[PDB]
């Protein structure tokens, strides 16, 4: 069993955005609208948008899911390489395993998950509505490994699956990005955008 | 081996390490895989400090990573501003030209660095340099709508 990477508006219409460029003091991370491709720098907060247009139920959640792009890849688990996985960089004590490729930034009630029969990793946080006069929830990510890291995705593509559930675990609504964990998010969008 | 150890240590920002790795004869000019030296790195990543002491021990200002990127691109594409500056008074070509056309004002001008694309035009940045599409670094701020970038540049012109 792969995790399915098809989009599905469900009956909240289920979307995932990105505000037009980061709040940081540099390029922490960029979004192309054309690729559906996020560019970050390792470990940098990542604001994603969660819209939808009725409330989805009590006890509704967002799960990200990392997931190798390539059907050659896709049924390997993604996870941080060794080298980060036992860094002390970014390890401090702290909730995520530090296999876990997605984090939760400023959320003290985001899960992670390691499904004990497929191995698969993500990360929940209860959905919240928008705080009063705003279009979205937003939800704080961090990608805790290069895309170019040998011991670990070593340079394959990876998607983002981000999918809204019941309590229960029913599929209410799923988005797909892909992502790329680069040295340099601005130039590897237009290089990205220039290739096709 | 001390390059790859000198790559790492200039783009997580550990600036004795550098120093230390230089010291013990790492290669101020390694290059990884898809041709990032460690002033590259450092100037994507931000670190003002690790930039100069690269340039100080004999970092190549003009080298192009597989991309055709020099460490200018990179740091005019992150708004790097302190950076951008050291490396254009270090002998940086402003207009530099990457393998797809793109010149550090094509990359500030298009993710929207305001302070960046002045400073690159003080220093002769080319306002008609078209990338491999024909777009101008005015085209590119008009298509991700960065306003006040497109008047500058349109003042510029
Ligand atoms: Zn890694």
């Amino acid at each position: 069993a792969i995790p399915s990477n098809t989009d599905y508006p469900g009956p909240h219409s289920f979307d995932v955005s990105f505000q037009q460029s980061s709040t940081a003091k540099s390029a922490t991370w960029t979004y192309s609208t054309e690729l559906k491709k996020l560019y970050c720098q390792i470990a940098k907060t990542c604001p994603i948008q969660i819209k939808v247009m009725t409330p989805p139920p009590q006890g509704a959640v967002i799960r990200a899911m990392p997931v190798y792009k390539k059907a050659e890849h896709v049924t390997e688990v993604v996870k941080r390489c060794p080298n980060h996985e036992l860094s002390r960089e970014f390890n401090e004590g702290q909730i995520a395993p530090p296999s876990h490729l997605i984090r939760v930034e400023g959320n003290s009630h985001a899960q992670y998950v390691e499904d004990p029969i497929t191995g698969r990793q993500s990360v929940l946080v209860p959905y919240e509505p928008p705080q009063v006069g705003t279009e979205f929830t937003t939800v704080l990510y961090n990608f805790m490994c290069n895309s170019s890291c040998v011991g670990g995705m070593n340079r394959r593509p990876i998607l983002i699956i981000v999918t809204l559930e019941t309590r229960d675990g029913q599929v209410l609504g799923r988005r797909c990005f892909e992502a790329r964990i680069c040295a340099c998010p601005g130039r590897d969008r237009k290089a990205d955008e220039d290739s096709i | 081996d001390l390059g790859k150890k000198l790559l790492e240590a200039a783009q997580i920002g550990q600036l004795d390490e550098v120093r230390i790795l230089m010291a013990n004869g790492a290669d101020v000019n390694a290059s990884d895989t898809d041709g990032l030296t460690p002033l590259h790195l450092a100037a994507a990543s931000g670190h003002l400090e690790i930039v100069e002491v690269l340039l100080k021990t004999g970092a190549d200002v003009n080298a192009t990573d597989k991309w055709g990127d020099t460490p200018l691109h990179l740091a005019a594409s992150q708004g790097h501003l302190e950076i951008v500056e050291v490396l254009l008074k270090a002998g940086a070509d402003v207009n530099a030209t990457d393998f797809t056309g793109n010149t550090p004002l094509h990359l500030a001008a298009y993710i929207g660095h305001l302070e960046i694309v002045e400073v690159l035009l003080k220093h002769g940045a080319d306002v008609n340099a078209q990338d491999k599409f024909g777009k101008t670094p005015f085209d590119l701020a008009i298509d991700n709508g960065n306003e006040d970038i497109a008047e500058v540049l349109q003042k510029a012109a």
